[PDB]
């Protein structure tokens, strides 16, 4: 046929040991470019003025860090949220002071792991297989989506997005404990049960079908080749597995139904994570913990303190001493 | 399957609500009553609101000594009255 | 103050729909 | 033939609706009375004589509030039996001495022996492998090193977890600011193994629900399973296709599979237990003794590293004089670190 | 830098005009089964 | 507040937002009388 | 044996739910734990 | 029971509306119904406002997102945002509630008693989703109802009393609108406004001359594109690059409502022109400004010497440049130069906030407004004690701006999952496989091996 | 006219719980519909009429 034609057939092929797509048409170089500028910025980059006070933060391993230490570092308070591409600045040297590379990491990242979740309906659709595989992805994405993009336009300021790095992360989550009592929201804590309860059901599920495969080695040979890849039979005997759940707690709290066990390990984590993501997409515009600092009170009217007192002594610490040189005013206000 | 009554049979039964329209209110009235005639208070020594400080002190009731600690707390309730 | 009694009424009429329409049959 | 231990055995293994077993004589009341200590206190029983708390809600806590709260660092890592020395058969001094922190946490240990012995009990009688029982050795590993090998490490009970939900979170808080429990590589691998293991959850349920097969009419398809069917409800193949395709790798053997759903998490789980035997010891992995002789000698090297103990600093010093109060720290705000301003 | 810009511009027209126009090219069509 | 003549019926008025909350909670009673067919 | 109708003991027991919790959220605005 | 249990329908229960999906009689009812719930809480939602309103507090202080949507409309206040006459609330209300019943009758009657199917009744309501001029038409109806409705606004603020003006010269005002922006390359130019900071895309539209000529632009497009698609059939070019299913229509409702969503989440987050700050509070930007501002004069008063004021970090401590050299206020709030509000441009000159106009041209009003919005930033907790995360109780407040903008953005998100699901089923079931993989005719099985 | 107001509206009140519970159940009855039919109908506009008397009557107690 023509060539744009075989180019189209190219693109959807469901022949491709990776598969391409129109999704990955975007994914793919948005992809590489954020991944090229992250590993350079985070071996050479200098030092970033992340609070826009001139006090440059080092996060490259050449400038002084470590795996733990080392981040690329968000662009600079003074930016706020402006755009910032390379050809907005005098020069690389003023772009790399005020922390482009970040923007154009966590720009391409965010574009590029849409289409990765895009790519996803678009191959179950080639493979005509049913299409939610992408709808659990959105619960990661919508995460990186909160601490990248949306705390960033709530507080005004890409310097307060999360940075890419461990160390950068720890700060992040003890400055956000601090000014959104992120342990006394409902939705972290959704969050949590959300992980906890997938690490619990992931231990789980897995011990139980390990627990009832179907003897077909011997003992001297791993069991896993008692399985074959692409074989009808099921390799496990669900009815042994229910027979000992059921029992181990009750009979009616364990799932006979595979579909029905399979589905409520997607549904649990996922919406776990949803409710996470959300989270730090409403904390993102000042909606935050509960606050029951001096909620209890005795006769004559002293504070009686509980461990939300005690809570509010730990947070304290964390906001007079964050950002120590970039507050002039008494209200930490974003 | 197990051969107990299904729980479906129990809570549709007229007797379970002869029943249980009994014991359940009579439970939660004993429960109210465990607090609101102060008894909650006097088995646990939780302190009433009046009871937390003595008018004039400003420092808590903690307790220092592990072996004497039935005697501290004792004096402590003491300098309450 | 008495938002207890109007909460009592509106809040049995769903139900008290569903009761009556089982009673009589209806079509549920 | 049949004694009277067979004629025990019979009965504790009836088929009934709640299975007893012989690991259910010590799992059955270990395990009610600590969530039942756990009952009576946070509604009934204060913090007042350990803590200086409210922890109740007789005293107007919620139930993000509540919690029974260690008792006072004088105890020491005492057992506080009710019989015991200290509360010397008063349940009322015992309740404010903190007896019921003890109570829970032995009766819950206990409790869950109970129950893992439990899982090996149950797994034996109907024929699989303990595997369940294996994967439970984690949570017994998690409450062992958290609620007994770190305060017995520190000077008493009083800095083990108290039960509760804010309790909890002040204990994560603390770890923060005096351990820099972030910072350690154990706490790091356990992070690993716990959203690991909730990505493989999700992802494995996700892929099997949507690589299922017609097997039915309905649009709604889990009618179309049955328990006793021979065939796989879905496509292992067309499954290992798309994650080949989409993330470069996929499984293709579904016992190795599932294994590995066993191995993340519960590896994760012995690995935070290890570092938090090491934090008993106040062996953190606090520093990099490189950064900190940099600085030092540098006023102008900073990195995350950096920022984060100045965050610590702050914890230590505005939460220690109320959450230490056998130490009556008395702090004069001149004293007390602040950046500028605030 | 005003050159940087243009590339860049160009460069991302031209992915963008690639995902536009491939959506366009009868995708419903492409699948295993019934193509409508 | 209301205009005085509509005093009366402040206690309702209180409660009336809820109202559409009721509905998706019938939904779950009528379900609930057929059996979830 | 089956004279009570099902939903009727769901409807019931799950309105006495929302009415003790609700009770138990009006308690955190007046008297013990209202912060006044 | 016509389709009313999963075996003559294909759906359990817990996904029962889509028995409703070629049943446009009931479907029909379902819709009408819904409709009537919206209405009844608008209506029943604004009596529970003015119940509870107490008119010289702010409305922000009182928990109120429906009354300060009628006083934007220039309904019962006047100068400054104070209430003057809160009969207009209790119309509003009263009418919607009433109006709901009316719905509420006919989503009833449709949903239980009418024809469950409308297509033998009436070749005119009824429809066949795959009808693909009928569903234009259908959708043509709509758009001539939006455009009507944008015009409302437009009579509303050219005939019929005007809006409110927090920009009105002297003080905020009721004004009417005489001269509403047409020129096109004013109106679209916000559309190809970049959305990052200080463009804001639409969000900065920043005068209600552009808000009613866009609503003017609009009501006409909605009115032309109605007609067109009620005269015309879709393009080939359409018909192949879309699914025509009931289910495929749904999701691509959905993709825009919840774009919508995060649109207005940024709207009541950023703009104070359409969402006044008399009546839903400050913005974030706008309490961090006026705290720089509250200082500022302080310290004056007090005789600092504000220009010239070096802080701890180099940059000034109370005004410093822009990256490109606008005098702005410093601090962290450096971060929101871009903010405007009518208290703080009186004083701003050609090269940002001019020193000469602080020195000398600072009025009272504007240290009252400052003060006020520095103590009403939109910080709160969920239970709603007002300030930041580590303040004690004592303040009863949530800006109107945070409950506004943290329910819409749960809302959009939520709205975009449903996108994705609808819109990955529509295609499955379009192509004929969303009840899983035929076992004699699985895809993958004549594919060639990857490797 | 205060007493002419305070009884049209409560009237309202009572008659719009009588048809938010009687006609859908009138409605999924199937005996007796040719009675409930015109119920609802003189329902309806005893309904509608009552919403005008209040309309009216509110300008001569306020
Ligand atoms: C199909 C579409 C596919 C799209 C493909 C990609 C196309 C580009 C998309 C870019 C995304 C937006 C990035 C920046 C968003 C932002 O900073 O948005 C902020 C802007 C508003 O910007 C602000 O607008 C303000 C306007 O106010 C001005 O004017 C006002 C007038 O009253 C006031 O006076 C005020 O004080 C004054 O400053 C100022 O300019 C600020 O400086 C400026 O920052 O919002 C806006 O433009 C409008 C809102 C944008 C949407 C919000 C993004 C939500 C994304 C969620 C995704 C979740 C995904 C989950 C995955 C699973
Ligand atoms: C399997 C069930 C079980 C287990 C393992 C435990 C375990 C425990 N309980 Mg709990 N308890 C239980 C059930 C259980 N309990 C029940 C059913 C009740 C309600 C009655 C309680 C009520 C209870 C209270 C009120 C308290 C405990 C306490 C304890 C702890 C200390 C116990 C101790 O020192 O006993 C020692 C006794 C034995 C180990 C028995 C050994 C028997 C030997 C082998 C036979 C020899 C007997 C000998 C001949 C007698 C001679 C006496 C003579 C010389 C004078 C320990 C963790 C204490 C606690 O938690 O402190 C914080 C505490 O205060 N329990
Ligand atoms: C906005 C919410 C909403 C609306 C408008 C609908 C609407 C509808 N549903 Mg869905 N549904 C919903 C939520 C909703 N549903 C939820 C949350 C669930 C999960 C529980 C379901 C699960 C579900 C299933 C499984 C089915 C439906 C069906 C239907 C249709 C017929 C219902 C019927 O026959 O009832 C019979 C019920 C009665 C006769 C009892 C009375 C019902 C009336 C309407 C209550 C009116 C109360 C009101 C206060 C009266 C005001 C009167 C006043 C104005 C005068 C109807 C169009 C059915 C269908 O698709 O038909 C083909 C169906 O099988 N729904
Ligand atoms: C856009 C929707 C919206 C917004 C922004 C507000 C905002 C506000 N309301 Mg209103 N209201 C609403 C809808 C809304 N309401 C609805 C639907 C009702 C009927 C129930 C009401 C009835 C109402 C009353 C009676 C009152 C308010 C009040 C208030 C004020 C205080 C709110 C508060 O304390 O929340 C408390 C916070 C919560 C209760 C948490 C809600 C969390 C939900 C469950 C999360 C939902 C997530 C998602 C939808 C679920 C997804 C499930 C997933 C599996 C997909 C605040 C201005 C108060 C006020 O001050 O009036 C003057 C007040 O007394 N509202
Ligand atoms: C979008 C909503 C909508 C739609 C598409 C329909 C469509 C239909 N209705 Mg239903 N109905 C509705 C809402 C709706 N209705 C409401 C709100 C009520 C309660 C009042 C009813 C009560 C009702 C009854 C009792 C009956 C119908 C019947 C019908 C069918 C015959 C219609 C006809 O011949 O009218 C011809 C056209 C007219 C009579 C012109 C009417 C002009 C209107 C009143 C002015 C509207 C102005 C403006 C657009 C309103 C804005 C409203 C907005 C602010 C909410 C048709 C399928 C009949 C039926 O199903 O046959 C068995 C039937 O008996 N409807
Ligand atoms: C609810 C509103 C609505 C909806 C759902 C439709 C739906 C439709 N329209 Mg109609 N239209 C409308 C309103 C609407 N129209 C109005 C108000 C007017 C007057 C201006 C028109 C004028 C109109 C014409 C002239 C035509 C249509 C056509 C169509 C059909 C093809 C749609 C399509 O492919 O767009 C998808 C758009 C593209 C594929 C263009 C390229 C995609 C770019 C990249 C979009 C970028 C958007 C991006 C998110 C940026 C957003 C913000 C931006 C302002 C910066 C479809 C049935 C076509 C048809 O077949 O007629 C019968 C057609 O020729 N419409
Ligand atoms: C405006 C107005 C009005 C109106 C009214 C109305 C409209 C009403 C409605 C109402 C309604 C509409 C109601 C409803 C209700 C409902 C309910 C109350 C429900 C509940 C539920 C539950 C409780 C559930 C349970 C369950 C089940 C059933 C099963 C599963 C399980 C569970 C548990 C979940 C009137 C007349 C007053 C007059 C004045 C004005
Ligand atoms: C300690 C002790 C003891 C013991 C005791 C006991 C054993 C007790 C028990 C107790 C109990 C056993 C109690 C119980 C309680 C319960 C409760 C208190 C409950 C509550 C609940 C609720 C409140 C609910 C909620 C919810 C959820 C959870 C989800 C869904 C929905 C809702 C929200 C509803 C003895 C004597 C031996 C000795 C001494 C010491
Ligand atoms: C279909 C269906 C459904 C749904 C339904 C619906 C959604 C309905 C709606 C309904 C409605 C939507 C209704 C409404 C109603 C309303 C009314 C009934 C009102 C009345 C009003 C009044 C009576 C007023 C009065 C007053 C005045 C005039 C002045 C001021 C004061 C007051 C407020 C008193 C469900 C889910 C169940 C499921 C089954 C099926
Ligand atoms: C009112 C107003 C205004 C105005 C506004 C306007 C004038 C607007 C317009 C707007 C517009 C005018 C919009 C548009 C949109 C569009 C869209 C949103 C599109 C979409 C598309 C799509 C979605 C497609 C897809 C696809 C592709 C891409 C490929 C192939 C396949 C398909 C077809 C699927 C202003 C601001 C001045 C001021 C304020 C007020
Ligand atoms: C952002 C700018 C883009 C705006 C474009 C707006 C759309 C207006 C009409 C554009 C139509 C595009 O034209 C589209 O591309 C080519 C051109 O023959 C066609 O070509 C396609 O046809 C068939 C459809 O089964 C495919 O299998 C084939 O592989 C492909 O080449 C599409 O069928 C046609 O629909
Ligand atoms: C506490 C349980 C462990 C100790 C068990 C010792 C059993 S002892 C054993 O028991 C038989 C009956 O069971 C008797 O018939 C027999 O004579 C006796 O030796
Ligand atoms: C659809 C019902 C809308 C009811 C609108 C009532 C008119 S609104 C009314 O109009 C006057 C000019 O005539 C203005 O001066 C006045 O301020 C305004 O409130
Ligand atoms: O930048 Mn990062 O952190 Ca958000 O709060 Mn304000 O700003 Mn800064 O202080 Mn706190
Ligand atoms: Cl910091
Ligand atoms: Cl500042
Ligand atoms: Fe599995
Ligand atoms: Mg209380």
């Amino acid at each position: 046929a023509n060539l744009w034609e075989r180019f189209c057939n190219w693109v959807t092929s469901t022949d491709n040991r990776l598969y391409v797509g129109w999704f990955g048409v975007i994914m793919i170089p948005t992809l590489l470019a954020a991944t090229i500028c992250f590993v350079i910025a985070f071996i050479a980059a200098p030092p970033v003025d992340i609070d826009g006070i001139r006090e440059p933060v080092s996060g490259s391993l050449l400038y002084g860090n470590n795996i733990i230490t080392g981040a690329v570092v968000p662009s600079s308070n003074a930016i706020g949220l402006h755009f910032y591409p390379i050809w907005e600045a005098a020069s690389l040297d003023e772009w790399l002071y005020n922390g482009g590379p970040y923007q154009l990491i966590i720009f391409h990242f965010l574009l590029g792991a849409s289409c990765y979740m895009g790519r996803q309906w678009e191959l179950s659709y080639r493979l005509g297989m049913r299409p939610w595989i992408c709808v659990a992805y959105s619960a990661p994405l919508a995460s990186a989506f909160a601490v990248f993009l949306i705390y960033p336009i709530g507080q005004g300021s890409f310097s307060d997005g999360m940075p890419l790095g461990i160390s950068g992360t720890f700060n992040f989550m003890i400055v956000f404990q601090a000014e959104h009592n992120i342990l006394m929201h409902p939705f972290h804590q959704l969050g949590v049960a959300g992980v906890f309860g997938g690490a619990l059901f992931c231990a789980m599920h897995g011990s139980l079908v390990t627990s009832s495969l179907i003897r077909e080695t011997t003992e001297t040979e791993s069991a896993n080749y008692g399985y074959k890849f692409g074989q009808e039979e099921e390799t496990y005997n669900i009815v042994a597995a229910h027979g000992y759940f059921g029992r181990l707690i009750f009979q009616y709290a364990s799932f006979n139904n595979s579909r029905s066990l399979h589905f409520f390990l997607a549904a649990w984590p996922v919406v776990g994570v949803w409710f996470a993501a959300l989270g730090i997409s409403t904390m993102a515009f000042n909606l935050n913990g509960f606050n029951f600092n001096h909620s209890v009170i005795d006769a004559k009217g002293n504070v009686i303190n509980t461990w939300a007192d005690i809570i509010n002594r730990a947070n304290l610490g964390m906001e007079v001493m964050h950002e120590r040189n970039a507050h002039n005013f008494p209200l930490d206000l974003a | 399957t197990t051969g107990e009554r299904p729980f479906s049979d129990i809570i549709t039964s007229v007797r379970y609500w002869v029943i249980h329209s009994i014991t359940i209110p009579a439970l939660f009235i004993a429960g109210w009553l465990f607090v609101s005639t102060g008894l909650a208070y006097d088995v646990f020594g939780t302190p009433r609101p009046d009871s937390y400080y003595a008018q004039e002190q400003r420092s808590i009731p903690l307790v220092t000594d592990r072996f004497e600690a039935k005697q501290q707390v004792e004096t402590f309730l003491e300098q309450l009255k | 103050i008495a938002q207890l009694t109007m909460i009592a009424m509106i809040g049995i009429a769903g139900p008290m729909i569903i009761f009556l329409l089982a009673v009589r049959r209806g079509n549920l | 033939e049949r004694g009277w231990f067979d004629i025990l055995d019979d009965w504790l293994k009836r088929d009934r609706f709640v299975f007893v077993g012989w690991s259910g004589i010590l799992l059955f009341p270990c395990a009610y009375l600590a969530l039942g200590g756990w009952l009576t206190g946070t509604t009934f029983v204060t913090s007042w004589y350990t803590h200086g708390l409210a922890s109740s809600y007789l005293e107007g806590c919620n139930f993000l509030t509540v919690a029974v709260s260690t008792p006072a660092n004088s105890m020491g890592h005492s057992l506080l039996l009710l019989w015991g020395p200290e509360a010397q058969g008063d349940f009322t001094r015992w309740c404010q001495l903190g007896g019921l922190w003890t109570f829970i946490a032995l009766h819950g240990a206990f409790g869950l022996i109970g129950f893992m012995l439990r899982q090996f009990e149950i797994a034996r009688l109907v024929g699989v492998r303990p595997y369940n029982a294996i994967a439970f050795s984690a949570p017994i590993a998690v409450f062992v090193s958290v609620f007994l090998i770190y305060p017995l490490g520190q000077s008493s009970w009083f800095f083990a977890p108290s039960f509760g939900v804010a309790a909890i979170f002040r204990f994560l808080l603390f770890f923060q600011g005096f351990h820099n429990w972030t910072l350690n590589p154990f706490h790091m691998m356990g992070v690993a193994g716990v959203l690991g293991g909730a990505l493989l959850c999700a992802i494995h349920g996700a892929t099997v629900e949507n690589t299922l097969f017609q097997d039915g009419e309905g649009a709604s398809t889990f009618r179309a399973f049955n328990p006793t069917q021979a065939e796989e409800t879905y496509s292992m193949v067309t499954a290992n296709r798309f994650w080949s395709q989409i993330f470069g790798i996929a499984f293709s053997n579904k016992r190795w599979l599932h294994f590995f759903m066993l191995f993340v998490p519960v590896t994760g789980l012995w690995m935070s237990a290890i570092g938090v035997v090491g934090l008993a010891l106040n062996l953190r992995s606090y520093d990099f003794i490189s950064q900190e002789i940099r600085a030092a000698e540098d006023p102008e090297f900073e990195t995350f590293y950096t920022k984060n103990l100045l965050l610590n600093e702050g914890i230590r010093a505005w939460m220690a004089p109320q959450d230490q109060p056998h130490e009556n720290f008395v702090f004069p705000e001149e004293v007390l670190p602040r950046g500028n301003a605030l | 830098m005003e050159t940087l810009k243009i590339t860049v511009y160009i460069v991302v027209t031209f992915f963008v005009l690639l995902f536009v126009f491939g959506f366009l090219s009868g995708d419903p069509a492409r699948n295993p089964k019934r193509k409508d | 507040k209301l205009p005085e003549a509509y005093a009366i019926f402040d206690p309702l008025v209180d409660v009336l937002p809820v109202i559409p909350v009721l509905f998706l909670a019938l939904a779950f009673v009528w379900q609930a009388a057929v059996g979830f067919r | 044996g089956g004279r009570i109708p099902l939903w009727i003991v769901a409807t019931v027991a799950g309105m006495g739910v929302i009415v003790i919790v609700g009770l138990f959220f009006y308690g955190a605005y007046a008297g013990l734990g209202s912060s006044l | 029971a016509t389709n009313r249990d999963q075996e003559s329908s294909g759906f359990a229960w817990w996904a029962g509306n889509a028995r409703l999906i070629n049943l446009s009689g009931k479907l029909l009812g379902a819709h009408v119904a819904h409709a009537g719930l919206i209405v009844f809480w608008a209506g029943a939602m604004t009596l529970f406002e003015l119940a509870h309103f107490i008119p010289e507090k702010p409305m922000y202080e009182q928990g109120l997102i429906l009354i300060p949507h009628i006083a934007t409309l220039g309904w019962g206040v006047g100068p400054g945002g104070e209430v003057v006459d809160t009969f207009p609330f209790f119309v509003v209300g009263v009418v919607h509630l009433i109006s709901s019943a009316v719905l509420g009758f006919g989503g009833v009657y449709h949903a239980i008693r009418g024809p469950e199917t409308l297509e033998e009744y009436s070749s005119f309501f009824g429809y066949d989703w795959k009808d693909k001029n009928k569903m234009t038409t259908i959708l043509g109806f709509h758009l001539i109802v939006l455009g009507i409705g944008a015009l409302l606004l437009v009579a509303k603020a050219m005939f019929f009393g005007g809006l409110y003006d927090t920009w009105a010269p002297g003080g905020g005002d009721v004004r009417v609108i005489t001269n509403p922006t047409l020129d096109p390359r004013v109106i679209f130019g916000y559309l190809l406004k970049s959305p990052f900071g200080g463009e804001g895309w639409i969000v900065s539209v920043n005068n209600l001359e552009d808000v009613v000529g866009g609503h003017i632009w609009i009501g006409l497009i909605c009115i032309a594109g109605g007609i067109w698609h009620i005269l015309t059939t879709p393009f080939g070019w359409a018909r192949r690059a879309f699914i025509w299913s009931g289910e495929a229509y749904l999701s691509y409702s959905l993709g825009a409502l919840s774009m919508m969503g995060f649109i207005a989440t940024c709207f009541v987050w950023f703009n104070n022109t359409v969402y006044p700050s008399e009546f839903y509070g400050p913005t974030g930007p706008e309490a961090s400004q006026a705290q720089a501002m509250t200082f500022l004069i302080r310290d004056q008063k007090l005789g600092a010497n504000v220009g010239s004021a070096q802080g701890p970090t180099g940059l000034g401590k109370y005004l410093m440049r822009s990256p490109t050299g606008e005098i702005i206020f410093g601090g962290e709030t450096m971060r929101f130069w871009d903010f405007r509000g009518p208290w703080l441009e009186p004083l701003r000159g050609p090269n940002g906030l001019d020193l000469n106009k602080i020195k000398n041209d600072i009025q009272p009003w504007q240290e009252r407004r400052a003060a006020e919005y520095m103590t009403h930033a939109p910080l709160g907790s969920l239970n709603s004690v007002g300030g930041v995360a580590t303040e004690i109780n004592s303040v009863n407040f949530v800006s109107p701006r945070s409950w506004l903008a943290t329910s819409h953005f749960v809302l959009a998100f939520f709205f975009l999952v449903g996108h994705l699901w609808h819109a990955g089923r529509a295609r499955a079931a379009a192509a004929g496989f969303e009840k899983g993989i035929d076992r004699e005719s699985e895809p993958v099985l004549s594919m060639p091996s990857l490797d | 006219m205060t007493i002419l107001f305070q009884l049209a509206l409560a009237a309202l009140v009572i008659l719009s719980f009588v048809m938010v519970i009687g006609v859908p159940v009138a409605y999924a009855s199937p005996q007796d519909w040719d009675r409930s039919k015109q119920l609802i109908f003189l329902g309806s506009g005893l309904w509608i009429a009552l919403v005008l008397v209040v309309g009216v009557l509110n300008f001569f107690v306020v």
